[PDB]
């Protein structure tokens, strides 16, 4: 019991790892798509031209 | 970017057709180079989030 608890602490470790490293990816492809947002609310502007568009 | 790919090379002034042409290749030109810098641009924020994610 003693030493499977070790081994076992030892995996919960690498999960706690794998979940950290995907979550801390997600948040850069968050701040994108808040760009994104910003510059098709830029898109509906009156003014704008194709080149602006484009 | 050079005065021949963007055909400014060789403009003149004598005559009315002659100003009214190298007005028009003088727009055109003024807006390929607009377009060139906004993929730099594009290229730089890119790069700055891959940075950033890394």
């Amino acid at each position: 019991q003693v030493r499977g608890l070790e081994v076992g602490m030892r995996n919960a470790n690498d999960a706690i790892s794998i979940a950290q490293i995907a979550e801390g990816a997600m948040q850069e492809q968050t701040n994108m798509l808040q760009r994104m947002r910003d510059l098709t609310v830029q898109s509906e502007n009156g003014a704008n031209s194709s080149a602006d568009l484009s | 970017s050079n005065k021949s790919s963007l055909s400014v090379g060789s403009l003149g002034n004598t005559t009315s057709a002659a100003r009214a042409s190298s007005l028009k290749k003088i727009d055109a030109a003024i807006k390929t180079i607009d377009a060139q810098r906004a993929d730099l641009g594009a290229i730089q924020n890119r790069l700055a989030h891959n940075i950033s994610n890394s």
